[PDB]
């Protein structure tokens, strides 16, 4: 209240404010520098659009997600800090210099097959760590990884984190970006769990090879057509039960499609290993698809070229 | 920190209310105060005991950092619940928290229209003591209370109902009555609970093959001297405390 002690929340300022780096499909997340050691930071201030009830719930769920990961290849908030009518909140985290979505969207960056092992070894590493905490990510795609400048890769962007439990579960379906939304959030589950996370980690696999998102939908409909174009086609014979809540009930879907995970990306990815990893997390039943447990114990960790540091790039 | 919200008697005596010259057992009757309208508004709304008692914590730790001479326990304890009820996932609307605290407060007087530059204005001062709080706690609201301990141990001892039902009471009024939270950790406050508990019922936990006594395998730390000097505060205050004994009391 204007002059209230407040010795375990520092005003924002302790940061100068370099660069805005969330303007697409995010709020305000800024490049900042710690004004006495020079630390570089990213700042992400807590929204206040229609907040009739105080202090957002959202926010409090983030945080507390926030504080409870504490993990190498997780995201790690450092403090939150307020300022000084109305005044805002933000997250403080340990500045990371790159996103797989950038890195991958540049010509001149060039991965090695050793390297994207290590990626892909360090992202499902995350995901094993995260889900064993009870945490689903939700929201899984290259602009949510991010890597150091020391080749460390972070799970970023928690907001659309939730706990999860063990009669039946009601998770909200409004979850997860279309082009990384897995089948059974598109047929309308709300009882689903860390499956989700890794059809989305499957895209982003097969994304390290084509350079570009496999399956770019622009309605629920033609995103579930797309991914018929490649997995197959929702079956009862492929998906045991799939036959509950659409199928036939509308969401018009195909009937004849035949798996092409393996031949359309067989051009791009080559390695055996890598293609049979990436089908088997592009896998229609959530219940069939490999988990991040097993998916690090595949073949593609443990064959030569060995996973190695990222030193490409720079 | 580990230690940051866990304080010496010493800082316990020199706290902020003492500053502006609060006597020790007017703040920690502040306290009680604060912990009683706490568990009346909490009932009203039907949130539960575990998010009446995390509001208790943040009660006991918003008064190490600020004074009862700045900020009334009427005016924090509804901003305590109405966040508390929030975190622990039991979220209340700010109007309903607003309604059912002026009724415990002022039975007599009505509610002033929800229209009202006054109402207006109420609805504003939770949002703004909320957001106090927040910064108070430096935004760290996930609370481990002994209760969780009291369930492992009295298992971990094969203790009557009875025994474990009067734990969990132990556990619940030592919120109310003392700074225990503010001292011990939740693990040390549950051997507390069950000590006392024991004492009241007249139960003997033996010990085991090893030649360990119970409270060994919930707490390193813990002493038997510990203890009974911990019991014998506890009991005191229960002790002062009209009807609140008699909520256990076996009268057979
Ligand atoms: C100007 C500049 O240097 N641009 C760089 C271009 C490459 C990526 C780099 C970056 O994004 N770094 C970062 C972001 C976050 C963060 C917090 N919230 N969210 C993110 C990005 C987000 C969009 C997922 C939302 C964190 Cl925690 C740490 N480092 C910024």
């Amino acid at each position: 209240y204007d002059d209230n002690e407040c010795p375990f929340c520092d005003e924002v300022s302790k940061y100068e404010k370099l660069a805005k780096i969330g303007q697409g499909t995010f709020g305000e997340v800024f490049k900042a520098r710690h004004r006495k050691t020079g630390q570089r930071v990213a700042l992400k201030k807590v929204l206040m659009e229609n907040e009739k009830e105080g202090f957002p719930i959202t926010a409090l769920r983030e945080i507390k997600i926030l504080q409870l990961l504490k993990h190498e290849n997780v995201v790690n908030l450092i403090e939150i800090c307020r300022t000084k009518c109305k005044g805002s909140i933000y997250l403080v985290f340990d500045f990371c210099e790159h996103d797989l979505a950038g890195l991958l969207s540049n010509v001149l960056v060039k991965f090695t097959l050793s390297e994207i092992k290590r990626v892909m070894q360090m992202l499902l590493n995350g995901l094993f760590y995260i889900h064993r905490n009870k945490i689903l990510h939700r929201d899984m795609k290259a602009a949510n990884v991010l890597i150091t400048r020391d080749g460390v890769l972070k799970l970023a962007d928690f907001g659309l984190a939730r706990a999860f439990s063990l009669n039946p579960n009601r998770y909200t379906n409004r979850v997860v970006t279309l082009w990384y939304r897995p089948p059974e959030l598109l047929l309308g589950e709300r009882d689903y769990g860390p499956p989700i996370d890794l059809w989305g980690a499957g895209c982003i696999m097969a994304e390290m090879w084509t350079r570009s998102p496999i399956m770019q939908g622009n309605t629920e409909q033609h995103q579930l057509a797309l991914i018929s174009q490649l997995c197959g086609s929702i079956t009862p014979e492929v998906w045991p039960n799939v036959d509950n809540y659409e199928l036939y009930e509308k969401l018009e879907l195909v009937k004849g499609q035949k798996r092409k995970v393996k031949d359309r990306l067989a051009a791009y990815v080559r390695d055996p290993y890598a293609l049979d990893l990436i089908d088997k997390l592009l896998v229609l039943d959530p219940a069939q698809r490999i988990d991040s447990e097993d998916a690090l114990e595949h073949d593609f960790f443990w064959s030569d070229p060995m996973p190695s540091d990222l030193k490409g790039m720079l | 920190n580990n230690k940051r919200w866990y304080f010496t008697r010493e800082q316990l005596e020199n706290s902020p209310s003492r500053a502006f010259g609060v006597d020790p057992d007017k703040e920690l009757s502040y306290r009680q105060q604060a912990a009683n309208l706490l568990q009346d508004m909490g009932q009203r709304l039907n949130v539960s005991q575990l998010t009446i008692n995390t509001a208790i914590v943040y009660m006991h730790r918003f008064y190490m950092i600020q004074s009862f001479t700045r900020f009334p326990g009427n005016s924090v304890a509804p901003a305590a619940l109405f966040l508390a009820a929030k975190v622990e996932g039991q979220p209340k609307k700010l109007e309903h928290v607003i309604r059912v605290a002026h009724t415990c407060l002022h039975p007599q007087e009505s509610l002033p229209d929800t229209r009202s530059e006054a109402y207006l204005q109420q609805v504003q001062d939770l949002v703004i003591l909320e957001s106090i709080i927040l910064q108070t706690l430096g935004f760290e609201l996930t609370i481990d209370h002994p209760h969780t301990h009291v369930v492992k141990c009295t298992q971990l001892v094969r203790a009557s109902k009875d025994l474990a039902q009067t734990s969990y009471f132990m556990a619940t009024n030592s919120l109310h009555l003392t700074t225990f939270s503010l001292q011990y950790t939740p693990p040390v406050v549950a051997c507390v609970c069950i000590h006392l508990a024991c004492k009241w019922s007249n139960w003997e936990i033996p010990v085991s093959t090893d030649g360990k006594h119970w409270w060994e395998y919930v707490d390193a730390t813990v002493t038997l001297e510990l203890l009974d000097e911990l019991t014998h505060e506890l009991l005191q205050i229960l002790e002062k405390t009209p009807n609140r004994l008699k909520r256990i009391w076996n009268w057979r």
